[PDB]
RNA sequence: GUUUAUUAAAAACACAGCACUGUGCAAACACGAAAGUGGACGUAUACGGUGUGACGCCUGCCCGGUGCCGGAAGGUUAAUU
């Protein structure tokens, strides 16, 4: 599913909404990619599926915080 | 991205730097590598403390690579054996594979990714100039002559 | 049992090889029972045009006396050798041993 | 080879045949077959995604070596062998070490005909060779696109490619297409053109020669109704639109190649 | 040969053959929010789409309109700033 691993954002639902106001229905996806995270405490790779807003809470943050965050919610990795 | 650098890289900075990069170069080569760690209030005061630490070891390292590279300049001339048809042309190539092991059958031990070989992987017999590197700053230099099987 | 007369130019960055040549075809030619007649190495000579951007070539002159399937996987190494830049072929009507003009001249 | 039927029959009128009398009478070589059963054109849904495939004559599957990377042991020709799978022979090869396999059958190969691998081999048809060590200007086939992967390019009957030029780790070859394309020069190639160029000469003569090969009837578009197709519809023998797909592109002229991916490696497309 | 099971079997559909066009392989295309799968364990003498419809003699002129291919110097032109 196309679900962030650090901030746990979906896909959400809204409507397109043309000139004349016709609304039809329409998704709004996450910015997910695959990134591997290097993590220095265990001389590791961690691939994690992420959105670009959760790779700058794991820049803001630390790489070791967030997978104690991930490890507290359950989520392995 | 601000961060602290744990070594002299480039035109960045040297030992102690509060260097602003972009964070694809912090995030993907000077964190996974042991070049770089953020601005953090810890990391600020660990560095402080350890700046003598570190100081020491970027050294006593760049005191090993100058005797890997005076023990490579005393050896200066490695010899490869290979198949070669007529006219001194080699069917293969001596690969940065063959280079490594033929230098750790001459001496002690090398690592694949220190060859500079600046031309190409030699696909011709003779003598060869192959350049090796164990740090940033020292390049010495190998005579490498390959000779038919 | 027919008479060839062989000339063939190297490439003048090859000019180290080619006693390794004269060498390697006069024994393809004497294992198949045949006689060598004249063997001359011209050395390099300036080109009256360019030839594949060269201004020098290697010159070897050849008079053999051999059979027609080993005179054809000659020129099929003359092919596919990267050295040798152009030979010709020719039959003669009898052997030759006299000198050419090229080292009579001198 | 190319022989007329005489016309004993409305469907045998037009028959055209290609005979090979050096091809193998017998049953294949078991060890190198394999089940391949049809699918009808249909995919994993069970929705038909091509048009007109199914039935003809049931196949098995000869285990082909692409590869050809068994290096330095030279192999002789046992015999040649039809294939049902490909428009090309296919040739049981025998290893000095008693091993046997299948390879593609080049144009001028035989019983008793000796071929090689590697990178020492003679220039000479059938053998197999990385581009590097392929002299320029050579016709070459069962050509690959990465080292390793096995001969991709020119394994049709009749086909063949032209190296024509060689930069660094490059190659330049001109295709049966037209395109001239950049291949790594570490790739293999096996000299010579495939074999059974006069395939394309046959002439099926009827509709069931088509059934046995598997091809189902095409039914036009402008046969059909308004919901079927977009061609569809009319009084009598109508068109007055633009000719498309039955899903509605453009089929007479518009381009629909869209790969940014492979794009470095054409060098002119095909005219 | 095929077709309106149940008022139409035909000149309709298909057909071998012909042509145009797309497609260099992770092919085009198709089914699928996707993974994937067919195409194909095939590789341009191959595959898809379209029109024509054995075979014989042949297939003239028009690129202004609509489409498609190619060009890109100018003119106009979105989010952004
Ligand atoms: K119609
Ligand atoms: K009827
Ligand atoms: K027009
Ligand atoms: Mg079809
Ligand atoms: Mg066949
Ligand atoms: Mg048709
Ligand atoms: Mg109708
Ligand atoms: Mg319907
Ligand atoms: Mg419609
Ligand atoms: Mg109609
Ligand atoms: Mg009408
Ligand atoms: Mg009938
Ligand atoms: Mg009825
Ligand atoms: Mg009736
Ligand atoms: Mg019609
Ligand atoms: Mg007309
Ligand atoms: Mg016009
Ligand atoms: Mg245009």
């Amino acid at each position: 599913s196309r679900v962030c691993q650090v901030t746990g954002k979906r896909p959400v639902t809204g409507n397109n909404r043309s000139h004349a106001l016709n609304a039809t229905k329409r998704r709004f996806l996450p910015n997910l990619h695959s990134h591997r995270f290097w993590v220095e405490s265990e001389k590791r790779f961690v691939t994690l599926r992420v959105s670009a807003k959760g790779m700058r809470v794991i820049d803001k943050k630390g790489i070791d915080t967030v997978l104690a965050e991930l490890r507290a919610r359950g989520e392995k990795y | 991205m601000q961060v602290i650098l744990l070594d002299k890289v480039a035109n960045l900075g040297s030992l102690g730097d509060q260097v602003n990069v972009k964070a694809g170069y912090a995030r993907n080569f000077l964190v996974p590598q042991g070049k770089a760690v953020p601005a953090t209030k810890k990391n600020i005061e660990f560095f402080e403390a350890r700046r003598a630490e570190l100081e020491a070891k970027l050294a006593e390292v760049l005191a090993a690579a100058n005797a890997r590279a005076e023990k490579i300049n005393a050896l200066e001339t490695v010899t490869i054996a290979s198949k070669a048809g007529d006219e001194g042309k080699l069917f293969g190539s001596i690969g940065t594979r063959d280079i490594a092991d033929a230098v750790t059958a001459a001496g002690v031990e090398v690592a694949k990714s220190e060859v500079r070989l600046p031309n190409g992987v030699l696909r011709t017999t003779g003598e060869h100039e192959v350049s090796f590197q164990v740090h940033s700053e020292v390049f010495a230099k190998v005579i490498v002559n390959v000779v038919a099987e | 049992m027919r008479h060839y007369e062989i000339v063939f130019m190297v490439h003048p960055d090859q000019s180290e090889q080619v006693p390794g040549m004269i060498e390697r075809y006069t024994a393809a030619i004497t294992g198949a029972e045949g006689k060598i007649h004249r063997l001359e190495d011209w050395g390099r000579r300036q080109l009256a045009y360019p030839i594949n951007k060269l201004h020098k070539a290697h010159y070897v002159l050849m008079n053999v006396e051999a059979p027609q399937e080993v005179i054809d996987e000659l020129e099929t190494t003359f092919r596919f050798n990267d050295a040798v830049i152009r030979s010709m072929v020719m039959r003669t009507k009898h052997a030759v041993t006299e000198a050419s003009p090229m080292v009579k001249a001198k | 080879a190319v022989v007329k039927c005489k016309p004993t029959s409305p469907g045998r009128r037009h028959v055209v045949k290609v005979v090979n009398p050096e091809l193998h009478k017998g049953k294949p070589f078991a060890p190198l077959l394999e089940k391949n059963s049809k699918s009808g054109g249909r995919n994993n849904n069970g929705r038909i995604t091509t048009r007109h495939i199914g039935g003809g004559h049931k196949q098995a599957y000869r285990i082909v070596d692409f590869k050809r990377n068994k290096d330095g042991i030279p192999a002789v020709v046992e015999r040649l062998e039809y294939d049902p799978n490909r428009s090309a022979n296919i040739a049981l090869v025998l290893y000095k070490d008693g091993e046997r396999r299948y390879i593609l059958a080049p144009k001028g190969l035989k019983a008793g005909d000796q071929i090689q691998s590697g990178v020492d081999a003679a220039i000479k048809p059938g053998n197999t060779l990385p581009m590097r060590n392929i002299p320029v200007g050579s016709t070459v086939h069962n050509v690959e696109m990465k080292p390793g992967k096995g001969g991709q390019l020119a394994r049709s009957a009749g086909t063949y490619v032209q190296i024509v030029a060689r930069d660094g780790a490059y190659v330049t070859l001109r295709l049966r297409s037209g395109e001239m394309r950049k291949v790594e020069a570490d790739c293999r190639a096996t000299l010579g053109e495939v074999g059974n160029a006069e395939h394309m000469l046959r002439v099926l003569g009827k509709a069931g020669a088509a059934r046995w090969r598997g091809v189902r009837p095409t039914v036009r578009g402008t046969a059909m109704n308004p919901v079927d197709h977009p061609h569809g519809g009319g009084e009598g023998r109508n068109f007055g639109k633009h000719p498309v797909t039955p899903w509605g592109v453009q089929t007479k002229g518009k381009k629909t190649r869209s790969n940014k991916r492979t794009d470095k490696f054409i060098v002119r497309r095909r005219s």
